């Protein structure tokens, strides 16, 4: 047993399972306590899972919102400062509530923020909006932009249907069979 | 052991040929293969004399011999989908060679690769060799500039172009050299700042007229 | 710009350089007598004027003649910076 | 005049800090406003302010009954004050805790007349404070507040 | 049985185990006291419970709303940063209150943010909304649109019948049956 | 029995066996001590009632107000925060007067608040009002319009009768007979 | 039996193994507790192993982001300090959206940065993009240039198409088999 | 076993291993634990690896940096010390950027400073980039040259075609054999 | 080895800013033909500023010396 990874936490260890059984090599997650999680794998998919490791850049890095850089606990804060913690909170929340419609899986909402405005008496610009979604598969995804422009355009100050954009795809085959152990 | 063994798991990426002069050589098919045979026999674990040879590099290394002991000669490239028997590709409307001169050719070139048994020389017209690179060009729907001159073509691909006009020129480009070479037609793929990509006018008096192609373009404001 | 950000370095500079002797010399003066008052106990308040009179007038007795020519010699280069 | 006031009122917390004013309950904040008024006259300076001048009759032309817009000017009385307190943030700061440690040096012997040994040092250490942030951040702000032409619209409206 | 998941509380570990027996697997809660939740499936169940893990996104996030990144208890607050919870305690109410409708399961509702338009001398913009819902089956979701449109458009200052987007779907079959043991 | 919930409220337990008891499965009360409460349902009923507290997504939020982030317990507090406290309470007192009426089980009243008119150049809009309610069965529910909207009328400056809309609607079925334990 | 590298972190070491086992030389990663890992080769293939160390350039270098250099514990914040923050967070967001596309392995977005524009009277500059991509081969990757430019236009304030730029390439060939031992 | 260089570290010991290795002289690497590595050769090959060490200047300096000179740790911060630091990180992210490229190994990017423009009222000066790049051999390096033109005009402001500079080269031959041990 | 021209006083006063010029010197191997190698340091050198020209630059490279690989030897007395 190869150890490829170890001190990866819980969140981080059922990616890495959910890569490598894809290619027809299993992994093995074992628990440490406080010292987080480990993955083995045998010595002939020894080759091959160091190979995805690099290739799919494992371990997946922690998602990064804009509010991380702004923090609350400030002193004080600036008006820079403050609409990009609102927006910030704007974007999340935009695509939990995209979740939630009929065949959606996952989404990934953007907006464009506001920089110069928040020091300058120019009047703002038009917000332009962007989303990704996953739908599960057999399901009509050339009629379901309709509704996600719908949703989301008086969702805001004033946005126009040139300046939304959806991307939105079918989900991949399943893997639903065992890999099965390296005999010799 | 054997060498066909001493190499990877599959044997289905690599070719084991015997040679004339005792020796054994190998046959890769890409670069990243060539360093993977070149490890097994620069590491030693065989006792015998080997090589590793390769399409690419052994397609250069006879080119070196050939302008040295055949200097104005008219050719494009040797293939080795089959290499007991590679087919020389020579030019038909530009040798002067008869059919007891080709032969001494033929022997000449068999002695500089001892794995060989026989080169079959054939003829390729000179138009045939320029017509699908233009006909390639344009079904892509690429600007180019055509230079017709004695001895080769050339074709030349400037302005500002998009990111899409650059991948499916390069993936032609690449594709086309693998067929024939770079011997008598070359492309020119090359991004300057100008709107109007490679064509240039100048307007008096009764309309626009066609400049010649030249080398100072004029730079756009948009 | 730059001779702009020079010279007001500058001006700082020779303030805080010119009233350095005189504050520091009306400092250990200001102290020794108070540590004086420490070990023979003493309750008057005015007492280290009459040293401090004597100090700041004598420290601007010795370095009269020197700070006429820091004054004279930064004076007459910020003319020249202004004028040429 | 918006970027002026804010450096004046920066020396006149300089200067209080110190001592030199309290005579009244100046000499060091007029430095500062005549240094603040070349450093925005070399670069820039009556270009724009020319044309914030030249923009006026763009959007208020007399016969069209313009007016100073109201709501806005509330908070203009607000806006220098706290440019000014955190301009000069660092020296009030510093001169604290001089006063603090000069407290507790008291109170281990009371017989020292700590109120009048601290007022030789402090402006010693308000000059010699401001020596190290004089040069890279003060000549920044005020182009940093000075107003433009942009923000006309809102400040001047028009009844008619 | 080989363990998923650990640490969870009792809201993830009530949606882990009500999507995994939604494809066939089973699942079982075992508690742990103040160390969470965990969650075990079988063998043969480990290799499709990894993938639809990573497929949903699983465990959830808990859901995001605009009063939390501006908290009560600052010494200061802004005028921006009191329009955001006025506006973050309305958008709640209007979304508590749409359950309590004939046929409605869920609802959510976005509220317009405008923050810049206070402090300037522009005259306020007109503010949008937008909501979605999920009704029971057996309803005509056609006709119900019209009295979401008509609770929504004076519970406001002054909002169009055409600012308002309502989208609106019927709940998926319903799970009764047991998933069952592999047999082996 | 399998457990589902537990640390619950008095009023979160009695809402999670309201909503079991319709489907015709069964549940139990247990009792935890100083924890609070727990729902634990049969063996047989247990993907069902998963299944159910996923869709009605049980257990209940507590019922937000606004006066609840604007807390009067500040030494200073804004005319923002002041009037967002008068009209958060005066929009409880209508429905609490609202309940007293004849036939009226449940009713929730919205009033639009005003925020930038304090402090824009603008005089304040007009008030905008809107009511939901549930009648007992066996009312001509149509004639009840008009006395929601009399009431409602003058109990404020000055609102129209196109301000105000009300939305209701009659009581579900009866639930009276039990639901029955599963033949093991 | 000799040494190359030593005191490796944990993704540093799989790089190094994934490098050398491309080459056809085996190494073995070895433990050493608050050490980091180390690395060995045999015999006759480190004459090699240098080669490939030093041609590639390992160990890598950890990577640089434009946030780490205007760190939030400073008491001040330049404008020049809030903006550089602002941007890496937003082209560091769009590069975890871009991989989750269909069959994008990896990708890299960069932003034109502009801190200087608002600070005189001079007018804001336009804003530049450009992205780096590896797909899964087998994908015709010439339609899929205009959906990462479809889904990187409206992202950001205004931009043009000719601004962004998107050049992206498949992946090399795979390694699966095993390097094989010196023999002597 | 005439030792020529000691106290050196990891990787400058694997540079001055790499530059005899290739000129037919062998070497040896000592570690000392603390005190770093040594290392020594062999007595005839002393005269030809001082040689060696003299013209190639080794061991080797590390490489400098534009923001190491203006650390973050200051107290102050002027802004030219705030726009060096910004664009030597830019020029470390777009090195990092470029070697993900297919086929390049290494790559060096450099990017014009500017001082005089940004405190006048004189305009800022357009922008100039030049880079170096190792390429794989094989390649055809004179198609090469676009993609890094299109990848590098558009991560910035307002740069043109003509004032970006790209020199590339391909790698050198491969050592692959043992030097050899000097039999006397 | 690589040399730039240090003009720094230029925004004392209110004249524009020189030119910026840079000089260049460099050993190359030997047996490389070191003639067509000085306009790849000038092209590269050329755009990693604001504005130079090409005789703005000066490269003097030179090839290195021949190597001494055999021992020196011991003397007798």
């Amino acid at each position: 047993d190869k150890d490829l990874l170890k001190g990866l936490d819980q969140e981080q260890a059922n990616e890495v399972i959910a890569v490598l059984q894809m290619h027809n090599i299993e992994a093995n997650k074992i628990d440490s306590g406080k010292l987080g999680y480990s993955i083995t794998v045998a010595e002939p998919d020894f080759t091959a899972a160091v190979y995805w490791i690099k290739t799919y850049q494992l371990p997946p890095r922690p998602r990064v919102e804009i509010a991380q850089m702004f923090p609350a606990d400030s002193l004080v804060s600036s008006p820079r400062a403050e609409k990009a913690r609102l927006y910030s909170a704007i974007e999340q929340r935009l695509e939990q509530s995209l979740q939630t419609m009929e065949g959606v899986l996952s989404a990934r909402v953007h907006i464009s923020y506001d920089i110069d405005a928040g020091e300058n008496g120019r009047p703002p610009k038009p917000v332009h909006l962007s989303a990704l979604a996953v739908y599960e598969r057999g399901s009509p995804l050339a009629h379901q932009i309709s509704d996600i422009k719908r949703f989301l355009k008086n969702s805001f100050a004033d946005v126009d249907y040139d300046n939304i954009s959806v991307v939105l795809s079918e989900r991949s085959d399943a893997q639903l069979q065992a890999p099965g152990t390296p005999v010799k | 052991a054997e060498l066909d063994s001493l190499l990877g798991q599959e044997k289905e990426r690599f070719q084991v040929l015997p040679g004339r002069d005792k020796m054994l050589y190998v046959a890769a098919q890409n670069e990243r293969d060539t360093l993977w045979a070149r490890q097994v026999l620069a590491r030693g674990d065989y006792d015998k004399n080997a090589r590793v040879i390769n399409e690419n590099e052994e397609n250069k290394r006879i080119s070196i011999w050939l302008d040295t002991y055949y200097p104005q000669l008219a050719y494009y490239r040797i293939h080795f989908d089959e290499p007991r028997k590679p087919v020389f590709w020579l030019s038909r409307q530009r040798n002067t060679m008869s059919k007891k001169e080709l032969e001494v050719l033929s022997q000449k070139l068999r002695a500089l690769m001892p794995y060989a048994d026989s080169v079959n020389i054939t003829l390729m017209d000179d138009v045939t060799a320029a017509g699908q690179a233009e006909a390639g060009l344009k079904q892509q729907a690429l600007p180019y500039s055509r230079r017709n001159h004695k001895g080769g073509v050339t074709f030349v691909i400037q302005g500002a172009l998009d990111d899409v006009e650059i991948l499916r020129a390069r993936q032609f480009v690449d594709s086309y050299y693998r067929t024939w070479g770079g011997r008598y037609v070359q492309f020119a793929i090359e991004l300057k700042d100008d709107w109007l990509k490679g064509r240039s006018f100048q307007y008096g008096a009764e309309g626009y007229i066609k400049m010649s192609p030249g080398h100072w373009y004029f730079p756009s404001p948009l | 710009m730059d001779d702009l950000v020079f010279a007001g370095n500058k001006a700082l500079y020779l303030v805080l350089i010119l009233s350095g002797w005189p504050t520091i010399v009306a400092t250990i003066i200001g102290l020794l007598v108070g540590l004086f008052q420490t070990v023979t106990q003493l309750q008057e308040q005015t007492l280290p004027f009459g040293i401090k009179l004597l100090g700041v007038c004598l420290c601007l007795f010795l370095l009269s003649g020197w700070y006429g020519e820091v004054l004279l010699s930064y004076g007459r280069q910020v003319i020249f910076l202004a004028l040429a | 005049s918006w970027p002026f006031w804010v450096m004046h009122a920066l020396g006149c917390i300089i200067d209080n800090q110190r001592g030199a004013t309290l005579s009244s309950s100046s000499e060091m904040a007029n430095f500062l406003n005549m240094f603040a008024a070349v450093v925005y006259l070399q670069n820039g300076g009556l270009v724009t302010m020319v044309d914030v001048l030249n923009k006026s009759y763009q959007l208020c032309d007399p016969m069209n009954e313009c007016t100073p817009s109201l709501p806005p000017l509330l908070t203009f009385i607000n806006q220098v004050a706290q440019n000014a307190l955190v301009l000069a943030s660092p020296v009030v700061l510093v001169l604290l805790l001089s006063e603090v440690f000069l407290g507790l040096l008291s109170r281990f012997a009371p017989q020292m007349n700590a109120f009048a040994i601290s007022l030789t040092v402090k402006s010693g250490i308000a000059v010699l404070i401001m020596l190290l942030y004089f040069s890279p951040v003060l000549p920044d702000n005020v182009l940093r507040l000075s107003f433009q032409a942009t923000g006309l619209s809102s400040w001047f409206y028009e009844r008619g």
